[PDB]
């Protein structure tokens, strides 16, 4: 029934849902910028994005996504 | 007065024959293709190999200026 | 909120004809043709990008 | 290379392609025994005015029309597999060539020993000599030894290509980023024509490919010439 | 009334209708660039220009007749004005959604045919591989046109398989089970199982080609360490069970054909028919890397392929042993449609039987990319699903219109196309066995008299064609309205007269459990 | 009472025939097409080096 | 009519529909190639009106004039099964992507998974978060469904509500994640897999939950009765499908 | 077996208030079968015919059998030579002697 | 030295994987020896391999990207 | 809505010569595609 | 459209309905009398019963016709029509072609080919005889 | 299947009418471009 | 908590025929199969329907794959073309 439904949705899911909240939320912050390497098989551009100034990922992020020339 | 012929299955006994027909034709006329076509192939390629020179082959066709390398 | 269902089963099972599109009233006559109008606009539009980009 | 009215397969110049041949034409005659059986029985069941229409039983048949038909794809899977085994069996070659497709000319590489490539284009029709081939002819032609066997490794340098040679039994993808192999053993010395065989663009008619095969001095001595 | 009628359409015979004719038309845009294949082949040396544009020819020839020509005739029109009928059905389960199938063609067309009016075409195949369909070799809007028209036929086909599957499984008379549906209802049932499964792999496939050529993905880019192979498969994972997709309908429309015009209240052996037609639909998602063989694949990969593509045979041959064994006893009527099933069964035959020698590996190292493929695909399309789409017409014609042809018209257009088909494609077997590659617009010399014979009967072919609208014409000029129609009692399709009406069955069929 | 194939009949099938014969032979023969046969029993080597 | 089926009005939603799928492929086509939005904004506005109004009148055919019957309600079950079946195998085609990359690395790579230079996000974070937050969807779709069969308003709306919300932190938690990934789309074919693949996945997490808040509102309305609730049954049906492709994704993929 | 078919379908012809939908039913049953019914069938369905006051459905039943027969010419002639006596009785004309064979 | 020989690992049409092996032992086995003083001419066996099996463009390509610092193998 | 023969169409056969012209429109559109845009190509 | 109908079908021998529905005068008489013994109508008597059943006759609905003329003709005439189409394309389409169809140019290709021995076991050069220096 | 005879009977005049616009709306617009290709 | 409606509260239009006529074991809107009577003359089959005639469709036997299809009208009874079982019209 709903009662039993209602007690995995408080007992188990939820609180699952927040333990995992917690410790990602404690476990955040920001770590290493990865060194920058010019690898070939990475920072691929074959033709412009069409958007920004054409050489910039939709979600770019400057502190952890290099450009092909690296980091901003 | 004239006889009973037969009246019943008509149909099926003429299948009955030209089935055993249709087989007899059509491995006759594959068979056919193969004597005169495959038999004939592997004939072809073991007398042109049986004392075949490919030296001889060679400077026959460099002498008629075939080749770049010769 | 209170169950207003059997007025709006009134409404759309009034003998009037209409398609069920257009049986809820005006609204849906204005919503119909902005609709079709940003449609059939938007296809000649198109039509138009493609005769500029064919040359 | 194909001549004109030709009905059947380029002559085989390799061993390979005489087991093609001989497989083809196992297979063509059960093409042959199939397509007049029901050629024959269409014709025999339009050419009677005896009718019977009421329901017929169809269990009766179950059997011959299934299991007579598999033995049928037996005998062309039997020999079928037997070459493809055959000719993925452990290859020995004595010499290695590579070729690189390219928009719209093969490159050749043969880097066993010294590092000899050369480009190989088609000749324009108005640069043929006399009683040359149009569409087929190469400026520099794919020299090999005949008599051994050789490993042709594929690839390109931009689109799909496809490397084939029809008499020798050979027809290989050439994929940028992969390197694919065949093998190839001519029995004759001669000319041996092929043309680009996966659509490539503007000129995909027109990158031929041309097999010179030669005893094994001419190829050396050519080998080094060419360096 | 005529916008609500034919633009805002939730009824199944008008909606059938439709799709006739945008197929009908759509067929002539696909003779017009046969035509032009043909006619850049009838001699040797070049007519048009390039490859480039002859490829963008042959790519468009290829999209029209499959996606715009058969499998709307087939599945939209025949499937839309017949299922219903078949089942004593009102209409289709979702005859809203129905009418967007339909809609989204004429876009899906149009797209195409801006694809090749943009820049220089997509000269690619219809198989669009990469990396020449990619952006650095095909640069430019052409590809991404070709894309999207293919999205939108897609969907179209998407959206009409769940609706058939939905209407048949739901809405048969409550004591009619599967297997006293016709096989008609059959073949397009399986037809759309096959669509379902198939076609979100090609979506998927075609989004890859569009984001490794406009958001800088790699799928099939070995310098991000995709794989150009990768996108083989995933268009053949599609394109295998796409050929069953186009023949299976017509497998159906023969098998009633055949029955009716042998004098039969029934075809010879309903159930084998019934699994012979699953089989094949499940045989045909196991065997798409034939497509495949000179890629350079492991050997059991090929041996496991030359094997299962085989298998396909046994249970395509119960289907022709039991045309056949349908056509024993009957009173047999020499109508123009039975000529077209008669041609179908014997031509779908040797085609079926060249695709075998192709299923084996190493023969087909010499055959791939040659035109003894195009030979064996043309028999199965040209003289198979184009013979069964033809006899399917002229035998349903006086249902939907409500007219008839004039038979012996009908038979001459028959003859005309047989000779023409047979002309076109039975020398392309001798062209492929001996060297001529695939998708070129000029050819070596040798291959002169082969090449000019078959652009010789592709100007048959034009000429039934041609043949072909004005006997619709003249069927519709000179109104013969229909009269008796005999054998109503085994096909339900006919017996609310011809036409039928707007709607048919708002009292359904009365059939007892008993 | 005879109908359009028994009034016709032979004409179309005589005239159709003869037409079609002629008009071939004539697209065949008449009008430069190269059919390029084989030339086995049909042409004379010439020196070609 | 003395059957059970439905004859639907005349319509104009298929047109406008097929209308729309033009418009949003030759604009994305404009995008893409002529640097312009507008003719892919009308396509997208098109697309929104039409299922819109299209979806509006299913409602007035079924809730407010009768005609869903339990034959066509029976109907809409086997095409939303359907419908569904053939989103697997859309995803189907980018695990098979995903997989053929993985396994066989190629030289470009390093020859190795993951390629050199690529740093995986950890399953263990906040793709462990996400994961629980599917899951605990799935639980509380669940007694939506129980309390709806019990003629359970208040708790169904409260379940459907988390429900919703769980969704919505999801796609948060993915929009953060994609900003702060040091891979982009553009690194190879482990971007491209990663992405395109989460990313479907994404938009669907983004439709269902636009399904739910349909459903919501129609319960605040009373729409639903204890028995007769499709609209529900599809949207939790999709739901679970969206569920089970995050999990396979998580198996997968990361 | 054959005689106990020829014996079933005797007796149905027989039946004294066989009515019209019955006897057209019998006969097109019949000529589905591979087979040219037996004289006797034939006698019985011409008597039918008689009871039912249908003379055209007896000349139409001994067209059937002619048809039946295909390109086995000596079956006609020896189904009339022994329908004779009741062709005779009856005054049942075959359809060669009606001309309805041209 | 003739020419490569036949290698078990390697067994199929695509011989991609074999090209990229040698060219990866010749330099691995080049930096093992040389730091241990060995006698590095013994890897040369690996680059006649390589040299036979790759194309020219794939080993500069490689080559350039050691120079580089962007060679994605590991050595 | 209209039923019966030349009614169950969304064009008229009322006059078999406006049929005619109608026909040949539709069809002839159809074939005469490629070969325009063909000419449109080469023109560029 | 519902009603039971007429047919002429060979396995169909007495249909649903008669030919003749609405019967004259004198043919309700005929239909009385053939109440009464058959040998007291005379053969215009029973072919005229027999043209109210039925239509056509046996031999009448089996009858040949000459159809096959006119489709195999008028085939003929649409081949026939297709060569001037073919004529029309060769003159106004097709301009020349390579040179190497030239008749010398074949003949020193033809040498070269055979000099090269091109398929010597079947297909070409198996053709021409090089000890006498001729085609066989 | 049977038939009632023609509503509009079309004549053996028109049907040659019929046919020749009908094949001419195919020939005529390809014949031109096909001629006219040069000039492109 | 209730505040769900029922069926009973709130179906409409046709789904409420169909709902309360089946709470009275009818079938106006032809849900269920018909069971069939012996089917002789003296007890045909009979073949509800809001007009003057109505298609039956008749599985002779059972598992037959072909089903017999014809119009009955209204009036005396008719024989299925097939089998011969009675089906009558009652309008
Ligand atoms: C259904 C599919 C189909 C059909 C019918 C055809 C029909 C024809 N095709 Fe084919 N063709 C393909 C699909 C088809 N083709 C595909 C898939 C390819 C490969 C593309 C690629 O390589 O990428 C191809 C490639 C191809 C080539 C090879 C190009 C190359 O490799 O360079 C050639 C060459 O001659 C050719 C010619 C023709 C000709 C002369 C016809 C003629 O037989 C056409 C004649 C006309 C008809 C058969 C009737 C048309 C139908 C109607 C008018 C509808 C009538 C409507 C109603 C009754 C409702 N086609
Ligand atoms: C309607 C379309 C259709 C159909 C139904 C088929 C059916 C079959 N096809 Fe084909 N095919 C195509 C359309 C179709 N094909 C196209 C379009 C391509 C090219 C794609 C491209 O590259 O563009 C192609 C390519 C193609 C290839 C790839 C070749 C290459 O590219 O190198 C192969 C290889 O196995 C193949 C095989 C078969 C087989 C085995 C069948 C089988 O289903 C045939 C089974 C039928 C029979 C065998 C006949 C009936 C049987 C009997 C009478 C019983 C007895 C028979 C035996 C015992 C043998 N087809
Ligand atoms: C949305 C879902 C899928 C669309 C495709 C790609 C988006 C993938 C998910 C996503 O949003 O990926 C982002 C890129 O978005 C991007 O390119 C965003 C690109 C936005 C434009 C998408 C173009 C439209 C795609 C066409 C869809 C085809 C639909 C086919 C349906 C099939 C019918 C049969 C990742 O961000 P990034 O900065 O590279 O890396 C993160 C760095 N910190
Ligand atoms: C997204 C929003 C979908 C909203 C659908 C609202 C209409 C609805 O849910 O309609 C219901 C029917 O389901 C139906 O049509 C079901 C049809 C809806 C399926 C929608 C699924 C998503 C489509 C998204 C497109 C995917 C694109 C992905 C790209 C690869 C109406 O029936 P009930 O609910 O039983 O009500 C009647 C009761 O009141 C009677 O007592
Ligand atoms: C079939 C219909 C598919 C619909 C596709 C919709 C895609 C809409 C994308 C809109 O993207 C706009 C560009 O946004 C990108 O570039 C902008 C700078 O130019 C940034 O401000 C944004 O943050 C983002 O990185
Ligand atoms: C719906 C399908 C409609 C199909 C229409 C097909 C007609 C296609 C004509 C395609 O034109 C391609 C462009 O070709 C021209 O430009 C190319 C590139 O510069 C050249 O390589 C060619 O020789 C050609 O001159
Ligand atoms: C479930 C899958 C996730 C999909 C979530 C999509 C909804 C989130 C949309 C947010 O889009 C914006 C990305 O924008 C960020 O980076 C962009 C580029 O540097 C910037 O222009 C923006 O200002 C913003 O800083
Ligand atoms: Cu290179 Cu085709
Ligand atoms: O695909 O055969
Ligand atoms: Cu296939
Ligand atoms: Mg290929
Ligand atoms: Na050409
Ligand atoms: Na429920
Ligand atoms: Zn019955």
């Amino acid at each position: 029934g709903a009662r039993t439904w209602r007690f995995l949705t408080f007992g188990l899911a939820l609180p699952s849902v927040a333990l995992c909240t917690l410790n990602s939320w404690l476990h955040s912050g920001h770590r290493e910028r990865p060194a920058f390497i010019p690898y070939h098989h990475l920072r691929i551009r074959t033709k412009p994005f069409s958007w920004g100034d054409g050489n910039h990922t939709f979600f770019h992020n400057p502190r952890v996504n290099p450009l092909p020339t690296g980091y901003e | 007065a004239l006889a009973k012929p037969q009246m019943r299955g008509l149909l099926a006994r003429r299948l009955r024959f030209h089935i055993v027909g249709a087989f007899m034709v059509s491995l006759g006329f594959a068979t056919f293709y193969k004597f005169a076509v495959a038999e004939k192939r592997k004939k072809a390629y073991a007398d042109f190999y049986r004392n075949y020179d490919s030296m001889k082959d060679f400077e026959e066709m460099r002498k008629a200026g075939i080749f770049q390398s010769a | 909120f209170e169950n207003r269902v059997a007025e709006k089963q009134k409404l759309f099972q009034e003998d009037n004809g209409l398609p069920v599109h257009l049986k809820g009233g005006a609204t849906d006559n204005i919503l119909y043709r902005v609709t079709m109008t940003l449609c059939l606009g938007g296809t000649l539009y198109s039509l138009y990008c493609l005769g500029w980009a064919s040359f | 290379m194909a001549y004109p009215m030709q009905l059947g397969f380029q002559d085989a110049t390799s061993p390979i392609m005489e087991e093609l041949l001989h497989f083809h034409d196992h297979t063509l005659m059960i093409v042959f025994l199939i397509s007049s059986l029901v050629l024959y029985i269409i014709s025999l069941m339009l050419t009677t005015k005896l009718t019977h229409t009421s329901t017929m039983d169809a269990q009766e048949v179950e059997t011959i029309w299934t299991i007579l038909p598999a033995i049928i794809l037996i005998l062309i899977a039997l020999p079928s597999l037997r070459i493809l085994y055959m000719m993925d069996e452990i290859n020995n070659p004595s010499l290695t060539v590579k070729t690189m497709g390219h928009q719209w000319y093969w490159s050749y590489e043969y880097t066993d020993y010294e590092d000899l490539s050369f480009d190989s284009y088609m000749i324009p029709t108005s640069e043929l000599k006399p009683g040359e081939l149009r569409l087929l002819e190469v400026d520099n032609r794919v020299v090999l030894p005949m008599e051994m066997t050789i490993r042709m490794l594929v690839s390109s340098e931009d689109v799909l290509h496809s490397w084939a040679v029809p008499s020798l039994g050979l027809k290989t993808d050439a994929i940028p980023g992969r390197l694919n192999q065949t093998t190839l053993m001519s029995s004759r010395p001669g000319l041996y024509y092929g043309q680009c065989s996966e659509i490539c663009g503007s000129n995909h008619s027109f990158m031929p490919i041309v097999l010179e095969l030669v005893p094994l001095k001419y190829f050396e001595k050519w080998s080094a010439s060419m360096l | 009334m005529f916008i609500n009628r034919w633009l805002f359409s939730t009824n199944h015979k008008d909606i059938g209708t439709l799709y006739l004719l945008f197929g009908a038309w759509a067929g002539m845009v696909g003779t017009a660039l046969s035509l032009l294949i043909r006619a850049e082949l009838g001699q040797p040396g070049t007519l048009l220009g390039d490859d480039q544009i002859y490829n963008v020819v042959v790519t468009a020839h290829a999209f029209v007749m499959i996606f715009f020509m058969v499998m709307p005739i087939m599945i939209g029109g025949f499937g839309n004005w017949l299922v219903p009928l078949m089942i004593g059905a009102p209409d289709m389960a979702f005859p809203r959604m129905n009418n967007m199938s339909f809609w989204l063609l004429p876009p899906s067309f149009l797209l195409l045919l801006a694809s090749s009016m943009v820049e220089a075409g997509a000269g690619t195949g219809w198989t669009v591989y990469p990396p020449l369909a990619g952006n650095l070799a095909h640069a430019g809007a052409s590809v991404d046109l070709t894309i999207f028209s293919l999205h939108l036929a897609g969907v179209s086909s998407i959206l009409g398989a769940i609706n058939f599957i939905t209407t048949i499984i739901n809405m048969k008379p409550p004591a009619m089970s599967q297997y006293q549906t016709p096989l008609f209802v059959w073949s397009v049932m399986i037809t759309a199982v096959l669509l379902l499964l198939s076609l979100p792999v090609l979506a998927a496939g075609i989004t890859m080609l569009l984001t490794d050529r406009n958001l800088n993905t790699t799928f099939f880019d070995p310098a991000g360490g995709g794989d150009p192979i990768l996108y083989q498969h995933l268009f053949w994972f599609f394109g295998h069970p796409e050929v069953y997709i186009l023949i299976l309908p017509g497998f159906g429309m023969i098998s009633h054909i055949v029955t009716y015009y042998s004098g039969k209240k029934e075809p010879f052996g309903y159930m084998g028919m019934v699994w012979a037609m699953m089989s094949i639909g499940f045989l045909g998602f196991i065997v798409w890397a034939h497509h495949m063989f000179t890629v350079g694949m492991d050997v059991d990969t090929r041996a496991y392929f030359t094997s299962a593509t085989m298998i396909i045979a046994i249970p395509t041959g119960v289907k022709v042993f039991s045309w056949l064994a349908t056509l024993h006893g009957g009173n047999i009527k020499w109508s123009p449609a039975m000529m077209w099933a008669l041609g179908f069964i014997f031509l779908f035959t040797v085609g079926g039987l060249t695709g075998i020698v192709l299923a084996n590996s190493s023969l087909d190292i010499v055959l791939h990319d040659t035109y003894y493929v195009v030979a064996h695909f043309h028999y199965v399309l040209s003289m198979g699903a184009v013979f069964a789409i033809m006899g399917g017409f002229v035998h349903w014609f006086p249902l939907f219109s409500g007219y008839t042809l004039n038979d012996t018209w009908a038979k001459i257009h028959f003859a005309i196309m047989f000779v023409g088909v047979n002309m076109t494609f039975f020398p392309q077997h001798f062209l492929g066995l001996s060297g001529m590659p695939r998708r070129y617009s000029d050819y070596p010399d040798a291959y002169t008299m082969w090449n000019t014979i078959s652009s010789m009967g592709s100007f048959i072919s034009l000429t039934a064609v041609m043949l072909m609208v004005f006997i619709i014409w003249e069927a519709f000029a000179s109104k013969r309205e229909v009269l008796t129609v005999d054998l109503t009692t085994t096909n339900l399709e006919w017996l609310n007269g011809c036409p039928p009406p707007y709607h048919t069955f708002e009292e359904p069929t009365y059939v007892n459990l008993k | 009472a005879p109908d359009f194939h028994d009034k016709y009949g032979n004409a179309v099938l005589a005239s159709g025939a003869t037409f079609c014969v002629a008009v071939w032979v004539y697209m065949a023969t008449q009008i430069g097409i190269e059919w390029n046969p084989s030339p086995v029993g049909r042409v004379t080597p010439k020196e070609w080096r | 009519q003395t059957h059970a089926y439905h004859m639907v009005n005349p319509s104009p939603w298929p047109l406008t529909g097929a209308l729309s799928a033009l418009l949003m492929t030759s604009g994305l086509t404009m995008w893409f190639h002529f640097n312009s939005m507008t003719l892919l904004m009308i396509g997208l506005t098109t697309n929104m009106l039409t299922m819109y109004q299209w979806w509006r009148d299913v409602i007035r055919e079924s809730t407010f004039q009768g005609h869903h019957t339990p034959a066509v309600q029976k109907g809409l079950r086997y095409g939303m099964i359907l419908f569904i079946i053939s989103e697997v195998l859309f995803f189907t085609g980018f695990f098979w992507a995903f997989y053929h990359s993985s396994l066989a690395p190629t030289p470009e790579l390093g020859g190795c998974w993951p390629p050199t230079g690529i740093h995986p996000l950890n399953p263990l974070e906040v793709p462990l978060l996400n994961t629980s937050v599917l899951l605990a969807s799935g639980v509380s779709i669940t007694w939506a469904h129980h309390s709806l069969m019990e003629g359970d308003r208040k708790h169904m709306l409260q379940a459907l509500f988390i429900t919703i919300t769980l969704g919505v932190y999801f796609t948060l938690l993915q929009a953060s994640e994609y900003y702060e990934a040091p891979f982009t789309i553009s690194d190879g074919v482990y971007g491209s897999t990663f992405f395109v693949a989460t990313g479907f996945h994404g938009l669907h997490v983004i439709i269902g939950s636009t399904f739910l808040i349909v459903c919501f509102f129609r319960q605040l309305k009373f729409h639903f009765t204890s028995n007769h609730h499709f609209g529900f049954e599809a949207a939790a049906w999709y739901w679970h499908f969206v569920d089970v492709v995050w999990l396979f994704l998580y198996v997968s993929i990361y | 077996t054959d005689e106990e078919f020829d014996a079933r379908w005797v007796t149905y012809f027989n039946k004294p208030d066989i009515d019209a939908w019955e006897l057209r039913k019998g006969m097109n049953t019949l000529v589905g079968y591979d087979l040219v019914p037996e004289p006797k069938i034939i006698d019985a369905a011409l008597r039918a015919c008689r009871r039912l006051n249908d003379f055209a459905s007896a000349v139409r039943i001994l067209e059937v059998v002619k048809d039946k027969a295909g390109p086995h010419k000596e079956i006609y002639p020896y189904v009339i030579q022994e329908l004779r006596p009741t062709l005779n009785e009856l005054g049942i004309s075959t359809p060669e002697e009606l001309g309805l064979d041209k | 030295y003739q020419t490569a020989p036949f290698d078990s690992r390697f067994p199929n049409q695509n011989q991609t994987r074999n090209c990229w092996q040698n060219y990866l032992d010749f330099h691995r086995c080049e930096k093992a020896m040389t730091a241990k003083g060995g006698d590095v001419s013994v890897c040369e066996w690996y680059r006649r391999v390589y040299k036979s099996l790759c194309p020219i463009s794939w080993v500069s390509t490689w080559d350039d990207r050691r120079a580089e610092g962007t060679f994605p193998g590991k050595i | 809505y209209e039923e019966g023969p030349g009614k169950n169409i969304p064009f008229s056969v009322e006059n078999k010569w406006r049929l005619l012209a109608m026909m040949t429109l539709f069809f002839g559109s159809g074939f005469a595609a490629p070969f325009f845009i063909v000419r449109h190509q080469l023109l560029k | 459209y519902a009603l039971p109908s007429y047919v002429d079908r060979r396995d169909y021998p007495l249909p649903d309905v008669a030919h003749v529905k609405n019967l004259s005068a004198s043919q309700k008489a005929l239909k009385e009398k053939e109440k009464a013994s058959w040998s007291s109508l005379s053969i215009d008597e029973k072919v005229e019963l027999y043209r109210l059943k039925f239509k056509e006759s046996f031999a009448e609905m089996n009858r040949s016709t000459n159809e096959w003329k006119t489709v195999v003709g008028a085939a003929m005439f649409f081949i026939g029509f297709t060569a001037l189409l073919l004529i029309w394309e060769k003159h106004y389409v097709y301009g020349p072609i390579p040179h190497t169809f030239e008749e010398e140019w074949v003949a020193k290709q033809t040498k070269r080919m055979l000099d090269m021995k091109v398929a010597p076991i079947q297909g070409f050069s198996a053709k021409w005889d090089y000890d006498k220096n001729e085609w066989k | 299947i049977t038939a009632k005879p023609a509503k509009t009977p079309t004549s053996p005049k028109e049907q040659a009418i019929g046919l020749s616009v009908t094949f001419l709306s195919f020939l005529l617009p390809a014949g031109w471009v096909l001629y006219h290709l040069d000039n492109y | 908590g209730g505040g769900v409606p029922t069926d009973e509260e709130q179906a409409t239009g046709l789904e409420r025929e169909v709902m309360l006529a089946a709470r009275k074991g009818q079938d106006p809107y032809n849900i269920l199969a018909p069971k069939a009577t012996s089917g002789t003359k003296e007890d045909p089959n009979l073949v509800p329907s809001i007009t003057n005639k109505r298609i039956v469709g008749c599985i002779c036997e059972e598992d037959n794959s072909t089903v017999i299809w014809f119009w009955l009208h209204k009036g005396e009874a008719q024989r299925c073309p097939s089998c011969g079982t009675h089906y009558k019209l009652v309008p």
